[PDB]
RNA sequence: UGAGUAACGCUUGGGAGUGAGAAUCUCCCAAACCGAUUGACUAAGGUUUCCUGGACCAGGGUCGUCCUUCCAGGGUUAGUCUGGACCUAAGCUGAGGCUGAAAAGCGUAGGCGAUGGACAACAGGUUAAUAUUCCUGUACUUACAGUUAGACUGAUGGAGUGACAAAGAAGGUUUUCCACCCCCAUAAUUGGAUUUGGGGAUAAAUCAUAAGGUGGUACAAUAGGCAAAUCCGUUGUGCAUAACAUUGAGUGAUGAUGUCGAGUGAAAGUAGCGAAGGUGGUAUUAAUCAUGCUUUCAAGAAAAGCUUCUAGGGUUAAUCUAGCUGUAACCAGUACCGAGAACGAACACACGUAGUCAAGGAGAGGAUCCUAAGGUUAGCGAGUGAACUAUAGCCAAGGAACUCUGCAAAUUAACCCCGUAAGUUAGCGAGAAGGGGUGCUUAUGUAAAAGUAAGCCGCAGUGAAGAACGAGGGGGGACUGUUUAACUAAAACACAACUCUAUGCCAAACCGUAAGGUGAUGUAUAUGGGGUGACACCUGCCCAGUGCUGGAAGGU
RNA sequence: AUGAGCAGGUUGAAGGUUGAGUAACAUCAACUGGAGGACCGAACCGACUCUCGUUGAAACGAUAGCGGAUGACUUGUGAUU
């Protein structure tokens, strides 16, 4: 852990949808380089709680603003979406 | 003349003008192109007279001129043909419905021709 | 109709790599001039 | 012996014939044991370069190769016992799997004559004389058919080891080397005594008997059909390009190289062995 | 400018609404085609085109409220799937290393190299975008460390394995099929009537039975496998009569009181609900057994991976097995389009585009006509239906009088039954020739039918569908075939076959400059060259000269 | 090198088996049999005929077809000149 690579959590609609369940399922935009042992770490060292399962994707770059005067290219991000213990969670 | 759209012969026309009809009989109006209503109007005329005798023969006879929807089905129109429709219409010779000259469509600019049947 | 050029991005990596243009003389004299030629694109990796 | 080949096609008539592959082989069936094979790459006609470098070759049928002894010096005065006949696809003949008495199973070329379970022996020591020998000629005597020649010594037989070939012996050079043969094709050397050499003639001898039949069936069988010189491209070969049958008009007619090539031997007039000369196909000396 | 000339690039009509305004936006209704696709899978390809909302300013062959158009936001989750971590096939690179003015070329160890191999999961659920990934339930593997007990382990090297073609045959096996059973719905207004349709089960995984197959089971000497060997081997003996080992369908028990269901259907046809969850065979079917089996020659992969033996050693247990426990199983992918408005094609075009299931009547069919779900009216329409033209459907009679000519067009066809010659390399010809038949009711007919008989009918009976036209003479080549992509398809070319020629091994020849390599891991019964070019009988002459070869004096 | 595929229904030669039969041959009867640069023929390949397109659906094809169609196989992947 560089306590960077925990860049941001993001609450989008699927994202609400995801939380509103109850393994407590949350998404970070991290470093696509880290693997999921040390991304677990970081998650259990930062707080007290380890995750229950760990996911990973990316968000694919594409040709942003589409057809306009002003294109161009969106950024690179990857999403790892982590679910809790039932009955826990974290208040960010 | 290879593949592409090869025009319409008396088939089309006919299954146009049964569908027309069941669906004036649906509700009692219809819009469409002035010369399919000069068309439908004499098939209209003989189907409002042919069915006025309410035998088996008839009923095969102005059931061959039917088609089906949801709201109606081709039984639910001679059911409600035979019922209402033939003791009305007898007081006239001929001339059962009006076919009246509307204005040109947005979608061609031609004359659109509603016909309609009231009493 | 099949065409002439197919789309096979391997075959087309294998074919205008750049480090199959690096592996040749020729190839890496060529792409010196050409970022002395101002082209943004080298090889396909370079695009 | 070969028996007619019976398809009842009705495209064209098949004049064609087939070896029994059972009075002189066994185990018609492509499924060998897997002591001594290493599977074989074709070059489809083409040299180290990528360019093919060989004429109207290319299209054989893949074929393992068989590992057979030529040297036949590590395994000496070990008596030997014929196992098997299985034939070789890649030579003009069939190999025969023999076992050395120590226990040693091991492929070798088979001499006409050879049945599977006679018992020979070969070694470096002047001995009797059997089908399947092999021992050094400074050992045997003139007048027998003998194959499996070694130029280099200590090799392996290399000469004569096609289809049913064999030398005769035209005497020894009278200063104690050199012995006498009388090669395939005519020629004539004073070979080096120190080799060794296989007794006998070798199996498979109906190779003067085979019939190619047609032109896939060869091109499975590897040579590709082509054209002649004479019906070529104008410059690639000026005889050959246009209308009305061009015939070749050069004497003594040329490759796409111009090879003045008719009758005159291309062997070396001044290798080490041109004192050896002795025959040439046609001729003395 | 042409000029409003042409065209607007595979398929509707009506009703209702939205919107100021709608063929082209939507809902509904129907249609008719595709239906081995006009149904879904995915490789690869495109890589946000995918989804939601708003909107229609630059494109929509007009329109366009809408678009696959723009704007804002958002969608793809993997200890077992694909793949890196397992490795190799061709192949490539390749240090050092060989050759070459140099750059460089070549090249070994190696390292890269799947389209292959080693290899542990299945199903239901649920979003606006996906899901062996997410959840739910049912499981599996893999080490790690400790623990319980047993227990000796043994590669670097040796042995085996993996390890393998095509073609073909008949069975095992359960499905399939059908009869019939259950259940559900169904009850008929037209003449007639007690009708008609649908469903009927479950995975991984564990266990048991494992049909059957595959074809040897132990004793010892080792002189063989760099060694060492208990592993192959080698030798016979005992059995060689059936054990022995391997494998192996299926079937059953769970899993599985689960999903699910005919269908029902409340706020939407959504949720809930959801009955039945049965037998006999089969002269129809594939599937699996099965790397099974039979045959042929042009003779049909490796490494990885597995087992094993000895070295290697340990034998205060290093160490192995399994139980139990704990720990943990990493890197990458995942949308959709995906035969096509998202590939190519510059393309909103109709074209060629990986594999694959691909249902019914019906048939040998994956052929054909009509259909089950599916999805929509081929990005321009609407009218009259001139000449002229594309497409057809047709023309009574002659019928080849048309032509350079039966060019082109048009009779034959599917199935069943009679009969067929010349020539013939015995295989053909041949569906030669030449004729007949195809329907229904009853009975007979095998397992159903064929088939037969009687009757009846049609204008005739594969009644619609799609179905080789023959005969003879001639030229060439035998043939089957390659053949001038986007003009010629051949009688050109090829081919078997043949004469001659050269190449004796470090073979010649070829390539490079060379190393060197093919040739070739070929060995004269092999290869090359040159030409002839089914089969058959022959190929006659001429060496003046050129040439080919050979020779040795003489001149040179 | 690596692979996939070749609907359909076809023929019954060879081989082998049995028997008659001949001193043995030979000869034939029947049986298994399933070979075929074999058959037609779906797909498929090619462009041989016809028509259309003749500034197209197409920098070149579309119809009916034709021939061939378990091999002088096709096709896919990778290498390679």
């Amino acid at each position: 852990d560089v306590t960077n690579v925990l860049l941001k959590p993001v609450l989008t609609e699927k994202v609400y949808f995801n939380q509103m369940g109850e393994t407590k399922k949350y998404v970070f935009v991290v470093n696509p380089k880290a693997s999921k042992t040390r991304v677990k770490l970081a998650f259990e060292l930062v707080y007290g709680i380890k995750p229950l399962k760990v996911n990973t994707l990316i968000r694919k770059p594409t040709t942003i603003r589409g057809g306009s005067r002003f294109p161009g290219l969106s950024k690179l991000e990857k999403l790892a979406v982590i679910t809790l213990p039932k009955g826990i969670a974290i208040s960010v | 003349s290879y593949i592409n759209k090869p025009g319409k012969t008396s088939a089309w026309r006919v299954m146009t003008v049964r569908q027309q009809v069941s669906a004036v009989l649906a509700y009692g109006k219809i819009e469409t192109t002035l010369k399919k209503a000069k068309n439908t109007q004499k098939r209209l005329d003989k189907l409002i007279t042919l069915a006025k005798v309410d035998n088996f023969n008839n009923r095969r006879q102005v059931k061959k001129w039917l088609l089906n929807t949801n709201l109606f089905d081709v039984d639910q129109l001679m059911d409600h043909l035979f019922s209402k429709v033939a003791p009305k219409y007898e007081k006239t010779p001929g001339g059962y419905s009006r076919v009246l000259k509307l204005g040109p469509r947005r979608g061609d600019a031609t004359e659109m021709a509603i016909l309609q049947l009231t009493d | 109709m099949k065409r002439t050029y197919q789309p096979s991005k391997l075959k087309r990596a294998k074919t205008h790599g750049f480090l199959a243009r690096m592996a040749t003389a020729s190839g890496r004299k060529v792409l010196k001039l050409r970022r002395k030629k101002q082209r943004a694109q080298l090889t396909v990796s370079s695009e | 012996p070969i028996k007619k080949i019976i398809s009842r096609s009705n495209s064209g008539i098949h004049h064609s014939t087939v070896i029994d592959y059972k009075k002189l082989l066994t185990t018609n069936k492509n499924k060998p044991e897997k002591s001594l094979l290493v599977t074989l790459k074709k070059h489809g006609g083409r040299n180290n370069q990528g360019k093919i470098t060989v004429r109207h070759q290319g299209g054989r049928n893949k074929r393992k190769y068989r590992i057979i002894d030529f040297k036949r010096t590590h395994y000496d005065n070990i008596e030997a016992t014929v196992k098997s006949i299985e034939y070789d696809p890649n030579r003009s003949c069939f190999v025969s799997l023999i076992t050395y008495a120590n226990g040693a199973k091991s492929y070798i070329i088979s001499p006409d004559g050879i049945k599977v379970g006679d018992k020979i022996l070969a070694s470096e020591h002047p001995i009797d004389i059997k089908p399947g020998f092999s021992m050094p000629l400074a050992f045997i005597p003139e007048g027998t058919q003998v194959h499996n020649i070694e130029l280099h010594p200590k090799g392996g037989g290399q000469i004569a080891r096609s289809a049913g070939s064999y030398a005769r012996i035209l005497g020894q050079d009278e200063t104690g080397k050199y012995v006498i043969l009388q090669l395939l094709s005519g020629e004539t050397r004073k070979f080096l005594k120190e080799c060794r050499a296989t007794v006998g003639v070798v199996s498979n001898l109906d190779h003067n008997l085979v019939v190619i039949g047609k032109a896939g069936r060869n091109r499975h069988r590897g040579i590709r059909p082509t054209v002649r010189g004479s019906a070529m491209n104008p410059n690639d070969h000026p005889h050959g390009g246009g209308e009305g049958r061009s015939p070749v008009g050069r004497d003594a007619p040329r490759t796409p190289w111009g090879k003045r090539h008719m009758g005159v031997k291309t062997r070396n007039m001044k290798k080490a062995s041109t004192n050896l000369i002795i025959r040439n196909r046609k001729g003395e000396q």
